[PDB]
């Protein structure tokens, strides 16, 4: 079996560096018929299947843009990135194809840097449909942001919480690269409707103080 | 014009059996070897093995063999893997790839989610994520859907169908202390937009066959 | 835009005294370089691999061990996607079907051969 190794395991650029990507491979990938090295590299955007950009080492597939090229030869290749774009935020593979059993690389996720931006804050209040069934969910949402790291936290009638409620993130746009974090507060229709004041406070690095987002129960 | 499609339960008990289907459109299906890809996310892909539809032939990976079986049916163009005595390893997202002369595994199917568990499974609750004053910055506004106590991943969340896109984050799952998955799903729209526009949100969750759709308006007051 | 080409072999059984040498053709049409695809036989009845071409070489260790030091491929017009499977010592169990491939990527036909292994006397 041949094994894969692609480094960095992770590289985070801006909008139009340049970018390489390492894969070594533990043993050679040359048809000798064709004198070609059999050779695959990959790129994976969350979501859906993977996309195959170049195959034999160094060879375009149909529509992959011309910033891409891959080379090398031997037990060693590379793929570069000439001018990186925002859309190029993926995981990016390499992959033995050419001898059995055909193996991946561990790959080689590409983060996208940028400047700071501030979260949109926006807060969800229950839906009256959910109570009827007994438990009720708080939404506090954080629109497209930069960096990734910010605290959210719930407070009901000014009452910090804890382990009450859990938050999601997105994989960086493919547009602006940035983030959108959702924290669900979930509570029962019982605890609901035993308070007044519901509210999520906000701390990042776009914001000069925190902001605090919120609603008065029945509204 | 080539295109491979998948699907198979999405949900089945340890020590049981799993065939997922591979339909191929587009092409001569008998003369291209077909390609089955595992990938688990704390894991990449890995190679299963492939098949020749129509002369019937077979190449699995050291690894799969006994685990894995391949077969065909040229009637429907349609490639089956059945894998048996399921394990949580064997939880994950396989595909199927084909290629033509010059490579081999161009083409990528959709890929199914196939989880293994002695659990079952539950449709969807979808909660609307009503636009607002509170819900308004700028002459921008942001709804959304809160699809809740599913299991097992994935479901498939869309707006009118596609007559949206842009704006549109649907948030990865997150597993409820409930072993159930939630998942709010919001859209940021024209402040003006909302009072012409139909905001409805597709929920999908075929493990369960649902197929809801809620339109998520401000109100009726 | 498809390399897609049609696999062609004798069209009619080949003929062999007993203990002598056999000569299977097969190629591609249209015909084009087969030097870096796959090409090879299968013994009909259990699809045992009488002889197997692969990234240049023969590869032998795939090979049936009843077959081994017992074929070649003539490669002189391989680049005309032409190749002839040479059996030695023939014998009677060299009697019936065989079946030739090239596999051009993802892409692979084959085609039907059959070998009459005829007693002399």
């Amino acid at each position: 079996d041949i094994e894969l190794t692609q480094s960095p395991s992770s590289l985070a650029v801006s909008a139009g560096e340049k970018v390489t990507m390492s894969c070594k491979s533990s043993q050679s990938l040359l048809n000798s018929g064709n004198q070609k090295n059999y050779l695959a590299w990959y790129q994976q955007k969350p979501g859906l299947p993977p996309k195959l950009l170049i195959y034999g080492a160094s060879t375009r597939e149909s529509g992959v843009p011309d910033r891409f090229t891959g080379s090398g030869s031997g037990t060693d290749f590379t793929l570069t990135i000439s001018s990186v774009q925002a859309e190029d935020l993926a995981v990016y593979y390499c992959q033995n194809d050419h001898s059995y059993p055909l193996t991946f690389g561990a790959g080689t996720k590409l983060e996208i840097k940028r400047t700071v931006a501030a979260p949109s804050v926006f807060i969800f209040p229950p839906s009256d449909e959910q109570l009827k069934s007994g438990t009720a969910s708080v939404v506090c949402l954080l629109n497209n942001f930069y960096p990734r790291e910010a605290k959210v936290q719930w407070k009901v009638d000014n009452a910090l919480q804890s382990g009450n409620s859990q938050e999601s993130v997105t994989e960086q746009d493919s547009k602006d690269s940035t983030y959108s974090l959702s924290s669900t507060l979930t509570l029962s229709k019982a605890d609901y409707e035993k308070h007044k004041v519901y509210a999520c406070e906000v701390t990042h690095q776009g914001l000069s103080s925190p902001v605090t987002k919120s609603f008065n129960r029945g509204e | 014009e080539v295109k491979l499609h998948e699907s198979g339960a999405g949900l089945v008990k340890p020590g049981a059996s799993v065939e997922i289907s591979c339909k191929a459109t587009g092409y001569t299906f008998s003369s291209f070897w077909i390609e089955w890809v595992k990938q688990r996310p704390g894991h990449g892909l890995e190679w299963i093995g492939e098949i020749l539809p129509g002369r019937g032939r077979t190449n699995y990976n050291e690894k799969f063999k006994g685990k894995a079986t391949f077969t065909a049916e040229t009637s429907s163009n349609t490639a089956y893997m059945q894998l048996s005595s399921l394990t949580s390893e064997d939880s994950a997202v396989y595909y199927c790839a084909t290629g033509n002369t010059m490579v081999n595994m161009p083409y990528w199917g959709q890929g199914t989610t196939v989880t293994v568990s002695s659990a079952s499974t539950k449709g969807p609750s979808v909660f609307p994520l009503a636009p607002s004053s509170k819900s308004t910055s700028g002459g921008t506004a942001a709804l959304g859907c809160l699809v809740k106590d599913y299991f097992p991943e994935p479901v498939t969340v869309s707006w009118n169908s596609g007559a949206l896109t842009s704006g549109v984050h649907t948030f990865p799952a997150v597993l409820q202390s409930s072993g159930l998955y939630s998942l709010s799903s919001v859209v940021t729209v024209p402040s003006s937009s909302l009072g012409t526009q139909t905001y409805i949100c597709n929920v999908n969750h075929k493990p369960s066959n649902t197929k809801v759709d809620k339109k998520v308006e401000p109100k009726s007051c | 835009g498809s390399g897609q080409f049609r696999v062609i072999g004798p069209g009619h059984p080949i003929r062999a005294l007993v203990g002598d040498e056999a000569e299977l053709p097969c190629r591609i049409s249209p015909g084009k370089n087969a030097t870096g695809m796959e090409v090879g036989w299968y013994r009909s009845p259990f699809s045992r691999v009488v002889h197997l071409y692969r990234n240049g070489k023969d590869q032998d260790a795939e090979q049936a061990p009843e077959y081994r030091g017992r074929t070649e491929l003539l490669k002189e017009s391989i680049g005309e996607g032409k190749v002839a499977l040479r059996i030695q010592n023939v014998r009677f169990s060299d009697e019936g079907g065989y079946t030739c491939f090239f596999r051009d990527h993802s892409y692979q036909e084959e085609a039907a051969v059959e070998l009459k292994v005829e007693d002399p006397f």
